[PDB]
């Protein structure tokens, strides 16, 4: 099974290096990838550059383990970088490293939804609260049901990175039954973050 | 059939000889010819050698540094590859015709017949 | 000069079949290798298969071996896919790329030539049903900026787009990627960032397709009156 990308924040001007996780193998070649584009050969052979490729990119056989450094950290170098090796018949691309860009803390802007009058009409009703505009990534939402935590009936999303301010925004989603919705009236979610010197809560009660 | 040798990883600066022995009778070869190829760019000639005559011709990155021979006992051709640099990083193949070519269609990949698989080269620091 | 184009991608049912073309140009193709590499949504490369017309080398990664087929027509440039008994997880973007000819003779601990051109890619969704989203408004709270948005739940298969007043509203919009509900149907929220003052006067519509069911949807979201 293939996996999410692990991540790496970075800023402009810094010097980057990835280790590719090593498996009797072959030389690495390592790929550049930025979404909805095809992937691009950046080094082969380990420590090959690829026609056309700046120099700010090179490789390095440590022995067993492969490294990608990119020595100046360009805008357009934020992007995801696959190791890539041969065993026998068969290649193996291993996880992507995202690289991502650092930028200064912000605290997110949270706002909870209540379901709409026309989905508790279908039997379930679904409980929304946005985390917006935020940086880092990381981040906590706990929901309460007049002051019950509750745990497994909630999905997260993420945004990617924003072309413009570099923040993220996540969505946290509670799924109730249309009874166990109208059987409580307080329902909250609660938000951590690095910019929160304390958490932020939001609420509203059932029918106001 | 034709097979390469002598493939292996350099420090710029330094020499490899490639060998790339021939099956069979090779007296109706016209040219005997090393050419390589590198990712995303096309197999470029590198050396040929005339066989009737022993005349080679080189390409232009290569003048002075590379050296094509033969020893037709041992049905061999070698090329000689001294002061190595980052752009000679390839794998390189050995290829003959004995239909005729023109002296300087003597460098074109599809001027050619018959190939090994080639033998890899990198030159890396 | 040198391209590679990626077809024949689409819907297809388990126990169905799909066969997914290569396209190159701009090489003598009996001298090179291709390559179908994948990509599942929010995930890494996965390499799937090879082969070298030309020698009729192939290969399998151990995921597909048995399901699906490679082979080519070097009279016309092309290298094909033939998928049979599709699963769900065979849902991606799938590549063709290019590499030598003899590139499992050249492996060693030296040299990788690696895969230099890539197709711009193919989709392939599988479902084993299909359903149309329901939409439900985020209504504004009264609260300078107020968020508000619409939900699009329950639909099969991927993907779905959202705009806002036909697309004249762009500033500030996020339509989070969908996750797969424990009911086995997609969700996801599109939400946006508007002045305060501007809600008793600017009409906020959401503006939801889903080509795979032949819908679209577009939905009001304003207060809710108290
Ligand atoms: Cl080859």
């Amino acid at each position: 099974m293939t996996q999410s990308p692990s991540s790496l924040s970075a800023s402009v001007g810094d010097r980057v290096t990835i280790t590719c996780r090593a498996s009797v193998s072959s030389a690495v070649a390592w790929y550049q990838q930025k979404p909805g584009k095809a992937p691009k050969l950046l080094i082969y052979s380990a420590s090959s550059l690829y026609s056309g490729v700046p120099s700010r990119f090179s490789g390095s056989r440590s022995g067993t383990d492969f490294t990608l450094t990119i020595s100046s950290l360009q805008p357009e170098d934020f992007a995801t970088y696959y190791c890539q090796q041969s065993s026998s018949s068969l290649i193996t691309f291993g996880q992507g490293t995202k690289v991502e860009i650092k930028r200064t803390v912000a605290a997110p802007s949270v706002f909870i939804f209540p379901p709409s009058d026309s989905q508790l009409k279908s039997g379930t009703a679904s409980v929304v609260c946005l985390l917006n505009n935020f940086y880092p990534r990381e981040a906590k939402v706990q929901w309460k049901v007049d002051n019950a935590l509750q745990s497994g009936n909630s999905q997260e999303s993420v945004t990617e990175q924003d072309s413009k301010d570099s923040t993220y925004s996540l969505s946290s989603t509670l799924t109730l039954s249309k009874a166990d919705y109208e059987k409580h009236k307080v329902y909250a979610c609660e938000v951590t973050h690095q910019g929160l010197s304390s958490p932020v809560t939001k609420s509203f009660n059932r029918g106001e | 059939q034709l097979v390469e040798s002598g493939g292996g990883l350099v420090q710029p600066g330094g020499s490899l000889r490639l060998s790339c022995a021939a099956s069979g009778s090779t007296d109706s070869i016209e040219y005997m010819t090393w050419f390589r190829q590198a990712p995303g760019k096309e197999r470029e000639g590198v050396a040929a050698l005339y066989t009737h005559t022993g005349n080679t011709y080189y390409a232009d990155s290569v003048k002075g540094r590379f050296i094509i021979s033969r020893d037709k006992a041992k049905n061999m051709v070698y090329l000689q590859m001294n002061s190595l640099e980052p752009e000679d990083t390839a794998v390189y193949y050995c290829g003959a015709t004995r239909k005729y070519v023109p002296v300087r269609f003597a460098l074109d990949q599809s001027s050619y017949d018959y190939w090994g698989k080639g033998t890899p080269v990198t030159v890396s620091s | 000069e040198v391209q590679l184009v990626e077809s024949g991608g689409g819907l297809v049912q388990p126990g169905g079949s799909l066969r997914l073309s290569c396209a190159a140009s701009g090489f003598n193709f009996s001298y090179y290798s291709i390559h179908w590499v994948r990509q599942a949504p929010g995930k890494g490369l996965e390499w799937v298969a090879y082969i070298s017309s030309s020698s009729s080398y192939t290969s399998y990664a151990d995921s597909v071996k048995g399901r699906f087929t490679i082979s080519a027509d070097t009279s016309k440039n092309t290298a094909y896919l033939q998928m049979n008994s599709l699963r769900a997880e065979d849902t991606a973007v799938y590549y063709c790329a290019r590499g030598y000819q003899y590139w499992q003779y050249h492996a060693s601990w030296y040299w990788n030539g690696g895969l230099d051109y890539w197709g711009q890619g193919t989709l392939v969704t599988v479902f084993n049903q299909i359903k149309g989203p329901s939409v439900f408004p985020l209504a504004p709270s009264s609260k300078g900026t107020a968020a508000l948005g619409c939900l699009v739940k329950d639909y099969f298969p991927e993907p779905v787009t959202v705009s806002w007043n036909s697309g004249a509203l762009t500033s500030g919009v996020h339509t989070f990627p969908a996750v797969l509900q424990s009911s086995g149907l997609y969700s996801l929220s599109s939400v946006v960032t508007v002045p305060s003052s501007s809600l008793g006067t600017q009409t906020y519509i959401c503006n939801v397709n889903h080509k795979p069911s032949n819908t679209k949807v577009d939905k009001k979201v304003e207060p809710k009156s108290c």
